[PDB]
RNA sequence: UUGACCUCGGAUCAGGUAGGAGGACCCGCUGAACUUAAGCAUAUCAAUAAGCGGAGGAAAAGAAACCAACAGGGAUUGCC
RNA sequence: AAGCUCCUUCGACGAGUCGAGUAGUUUGGGAAUGCUGCUCAAAAUGGGAGGUAAAUUUCUUCUAAAGCUAAAUACCGGCCA
């Protein structure tokens, strides 16, 4: 299956452990700016759409109004204390609510938030 | 669901005169065979067998026509000095006596 | 709300108004030059809504390219050329955006509406300043103006799998053979 | 190079109609020509296509008009000989 | 599938298929009337007035090339025969 | 109310020619003394010959619907009439789409 | 008279062949070989989906059509046939495959276009009185009314329909004359070749009641659905062995 | 007579701006044939090479007229 | 100046653009995969896409023809190491 001209087009990679500790070295330049802060955002819980996938769970993109504003965060203050916001995802049912209602009350608790000035 | 009496009902409300005793055959022109094309097929997946029974209903329709027909006077025959339009050009079915040139070239050449 | 009633006019285009108002200036513009400055939008709800304000830095420019084919059709739209042509005679513009506002049979007329990025309004102002960065110059030469992006194919789905995030970076992406050192 | 006579190639119908086709080794009868008229009209197509390209349109059609009377003086004969037949 | 317990989820600001604005439609009729009729809306006039009800569908497709856009184009122009003599 | 299956005066179809010839060219027909056949079976025939004086006329003086084609029903040439060149004179020009 | 048809007693059938957007070229290609065998019928473009059933009706209406083909298309790959009597007569939906238009180079045959066929129907028509239905809905579809004046004087094909399994199959033949030896009809297949099995027969043109329905037919998407799940039910299978190898390594 | 407005011009007018180079990577246009296979032709090489235009430290894309048929996902980009 | 809450008041969303026909090119992709030229040329409980034999074209999901945006990605060139 070399029908075409395969060898410009070969990349190597010789790189990886390379990229690996640039990438470590990034991640600790958002620690060293955010200091007391984590480096990542609080994101939900949702389902995946295939009837194969729908038995697991992963991370959404990010919260949706309904379910902000039920834990009791204002939208305007979540982007800006850590939590991750989709404005595109819809509920549509009470266990997707509940789930992460809850994950967000969690999130409450562990916090500490420092006065504004 | 199967509504006999609406069925028929339904029938007759767009049904035709085809009776033969007064509706002449020039009119109609459908046979409706007298056997079951499905008793001479035992097998459903055996195209040569199957292709040949769906030919000969055909053929006993086409045959009883034409003696009704030409009973009536309906001319049947297509005169030789009569060119008209077909439902295949004369480019489908030139590509067709190609075809068969070819399978007749290949199958002479392997003998020889 | 005048905007509102040009953009229901501008909508039929065949009208006896619409369709007097183009007759008499089409000539009018085939009497000028093949690119000649406007003074003023032609049609000022589309210009309005496609980006122009009434502040020092913005102009238009009109121009009509000869219509049909290279049996060869070109990739790229008469749009596309038009757009191409004014900017090559107002170097230091920045094109912003383009709109039809005649056709006739042999040509084909265009107003383009271009920004100024050395002029001190446009720099102070937002919503515009972002033109003046460098890697805004000549974006109809690049593909980068609503007629490129047409062209290009930069939408979303099953039927632009192909032409989106570039059409040769992806035949590049998917025609290139990448080994890894643990094979 | 092989001849389509040669293989037995099946007969197609086209805007040219097949007819009556006859079966394969069998007694294709013989339909002799003899009449004056039967001649005429074979006649006229030979001499018509070994002429070939007239430049006028009226010669041109004057060639067609003799095939056509030929034809029907063809045509003519052998009704009445069917009728003769038919009658007497 | 899985059983779970639906909600009842806010009306979306995008859906446009409620009760339109009154003003548009406002505007609309407005620019008809100053704007005029096309020529090929002209000959649909025509045939409606002449009562070729038939006509009018057939040839409204033609230009438009869709039923939907020659019903909904002939049920737009029928509304101002009705005005028009109205207003007369 | 059931529909009346007739063709309105505006239809494709509603002029349909005698000639029962499809789109065939007319080369064949050429060597014989008829010109397609009737949907009853009978042959048409060609109607007579021009003279070959009245040929050479038209030839330097062209009639004024000359086409250069030939009418399928009668093998003679096709000639347009006077309301005809009428509808093509309008058209060419776009003055009269339709009359009043 | 406007009905272009010349005989002692007039039989007025217009058909409208009409298709819809998401048809394949090979459906097209059977709908235009049909339109060409019905010399009384008029091609008809792609047909809105969003719209009502009962608009070809009076889409029909507008074209002084009684008898409607309309050809339906589903994912762009299935093919499903309504044959209606356009104001009030029954409607029949069937599913169309196995479909073998013109222009396929093994036929061998042909015949005039227009020229009225001989239609060949099964004893199966004349019992079951569903299928006494279709068939003179078929009788009206591809009749060729006896005096009109687009078809062709002399008949040359029979169109066969034969009722084998729970379908319809439709067989297009020519006849072929041959002379005896010291004429008889020899048949050669020269057109469309397709299989249909009713889904539903409904009296009113394109809705009403249901009087016959299948019980028996098999989806398309059926057989795709279920594939769907084999794939699904295998991934949960060796979800499972896993789920359970991990709890007996533990015990 | 005077004066507005519109449109179009002059000026070595006051202040600016563009061209060229580079082109490894990037955005477009244009665009082959050797070669491979097959009665032939389409196809393959290749939406590549050559040619033209336009940027940057990245470029391009990008916040659904999307994916899906789910107990749903949720801008773009890249690896498996 | 700003966030929210409530409501006997309102709630504007992109046209020679979709689309139909046709020609060339292109894609694994005639529901034309996309693009371009030409002819015609729209809508507002609208429009696009998809699901569905399930009895009518019900249901699902988005909002095109205006625009900006770092990062993970490429790098035979530039300054170095």
């Amino acid at each position: 299956h070399f029908r075409k001209h395969w060898q410009r087009r070969v990349r190597c990679h010789f790189d990886q452990p390379g990229k690996k500790v640039t990438r470590r070295l990034a991640r600790r330049a958002k620690a060293a700016a955010l200091a007391p802060r984590p480096v990542d955002k609080l994101r939900p819980i949702v389902r995946c759409p295939t009837v194969k996938y729908n038995r697991r769970t992963r991370l959404g993109r990010g919260f949706t109004l309904e379910e902000l504003k039920a834990a009791g965060i204002p939208r305007l203050l979540a982007p800006t204390i850590g939590i991750a916001v989709d404005h595109r995802r819809k509920n549509l049912s009470e266990e997707s609510l509940a789930a992460n209602v809850q994950r967000l009350k969690d999130y409450k608790a562990r916090l500490i938030l420092f006065p504004r000035k | 669901i199967n509504n006999k009496e609406g069925l028929l009902t339904a029938l007759r409300r767009i049904q035709l005169d085809i009776n033969p005793k007064t509706t002449p055959f020039s009119f109609h022109q459908s046979v409706v065979a007298s056997k079951r094309t499905e008793d001479s097929i035992p097998q459903i997946e055996d195209d040569l067998q199957r292709e040949l029974a769906f030919m000969n209903q055909a053929l006993e329709a086409a045959r009883l026509g034409r003696s009704l027909l030409r009973k009536e006077g309906v001319p049947f025959t297509r005169p030789t000095d009569y060119f008209a339009e077909m439902v295949r050009t004369d480019a489908t079915m030139e590509k067709v006596k190609q075809k068969l040139i070819e399978e007749a070239t290949a199958k002479k050449a392997a003998a020889e | 709300g005048a905007l509102k009633y040009l953009e229901e006019l501008s909508k039929k285009k065949q009208s006896d108004v619409v369709r007097f108002l183009l007759r008499v200036r089409c000539w009018e513009y085939r009497q000028l030059n093949v690119i000649h400055r406007a003074s003023r939008p032609s049609r000022p709800d589309k210009a309005r809504r496609l980006g122009y304000k009434a502040k020092q830095g913005y102009v238009i420019y009109r121009v009509r390219v000869r219509r049909g084919g290279r049996q060869l059709k070109y990739q790229r739209s008469l749009r596309a050329t038009a757009e191409e042509r004014v900017g090559r005679r107002c170097s230091n513009l920045r094109v912003l955006n383009s709109y039809w506002v005649n056709q006739d049979s042999t040509y084909k007329y265009y107003e383009v509406i271009l920004v100024d990025p050395n002029h001190k309004a446009i720099r102070r102002d937002p919503r515009i300043n972002w033109i003046c960065n460098p890697v805004h110059k000549h974006r109809e030469c690049r593909g980068l103006t609503s007629t490129g992006k047409k062209s290009r194919g930069l939408n979303k789905g099953h039927r632009f799998n192909k032409t989106r995030a570039g059409r040769r970076k992806t035949w590049k992406r998917h025609n290139t053979l990448s080994l890894w050192r643990y094979r | 190079v092989y001849s389509e006579k040669e293989l037995g190639i099946p007969q197609l119908n086209t805007v040219t109609p097949v007819g009556v086709t006859k079966p394969k080794g069998k007694k294709k009868g013989k339909v002799f020509v003899d009449d004056r008229e039967s001649m005429n009209t074979i006649l006229a197509m030979v001499e018509a296509e070994k002429q070939g390209q007239i430049e006028s349109k009226i010669m041109r059609a004057r060639q067609l008009e003799e095939i056509r009377e030929a034809r029907r003086i063809e045509a003519e004969k052998k009704e009445a000989e069917r009728k003769a037949l038919l009658e007497n | 599938g899985h059983k779970t317990t639906r909600r009842v989820l806010k009306e979306r600001p995008s859906r446009r298929k409620g009760a339109q604005s009154k003003r548009t439609q406002f505007v609309r009729s407005l620019i008809r009337e100053v704007a005029g009729l096309a020529p090929y809306e002209r000959r649909v006039i025509e045939l409606l007035r002449n009562g070729k009800d038939k006509r009018a569908r057939k040839f409204s497709k033609k230009k438009l090339g869709t039923f939907g856009r020659a019903k909904r184009k002939c049920e737009e122009l029928q509304r101002i025969i009705a005005e028009s003599r109205r207003a007369h | 109310d059931e529909i009346d299956p007739v063709y309105d005066s505006d239809d494709t179809d509603y002029n349909v020619p005698v000639n029962t010839i499809g789109n065939i060219p007319l080369s064949f027909y050429d060597s014989y003394p008829h010109i397609g056949y009737d949907i009853n079976g009978k042959k048409i025939m060609r109607p007579a010959t021009g003279d070959a004086l009245q040929n050479l006329l038209d030839s330097i003086e062209v009639p004024e619907g000359w086409t250069g084609l030939t009418d399928p029903n009668t093998g003679k040439p096709l000639n347009l009439s006077r309301d005809e060149l009428e509808l093509i004179r309008k058209v060419q020009q776009g003055l009269i789409p339709d009359d009043v | 008279d406007r009905s272009n048809i010349i005989a002692e007693r007039k039989n007025k059938q217009r058909v409208l062949v009409l298709s819809s957007r998401g048809v394949t070229y090979r459906h097209r290609h059977l709908l235009n070989d049909l339109a060409s065998m019905l010399p009384h019928g008029r091609k008809d473009a792609k047909f809105d989906t969003k719209s009502r059933l009962y608009e070809l009706c009076e889409l029909a209406e507008l074209y002084n059509c009684n008898n409607v083909l309309f050809f339906e298309a589903r994912k762009g790959k299935d093919l499903y046939m309504w044959f209606s009597k356009v104001p009030n007569g029954p409607t029949v939906k069937f599913y169309a495959q196995n479909l073998h238009t013109m222009e396929e180079l093994h036929f061998q045959g042909n015949c005039l276009k227009g020229s009225r066929p001989i239609l060949s129907f099964d004893a199966a028509f004349e019992q079951e009185p569903y299928l006494k239905v279709i068939k003179e809905l078929f009788l009206h579809t591809f009749g060729v009314p006896q005096g009109h004046k687009k078809s062709k004087p002399f008949i040359d094909h029979v169109l066969s329909f034969s009722v084998a399994d729970g379908k319809i199959w439709v067989r297009n033949y020519e006849i072929r004359e041959v002379e005896k030896v010291k004429t008889d009809i020899n048949l050669i297949e020269i057109g469309p070749r397709f299989v249909l099995t009713p889904i539903i027969i409904q009296e009113g043109s394109f809705g009403g009641p249901i009087l016959y329905e299948n019980k028996r037919f098999i989806s398309p998407n059926k057989i795709r659905a279920e594939l769907r799940k084999a794939k699904a039910a295998r991934h949960h299978a060796r979800m499972e062995q896993q789920r359970d190898l991990l709890a007996r390594k533990r015990q």
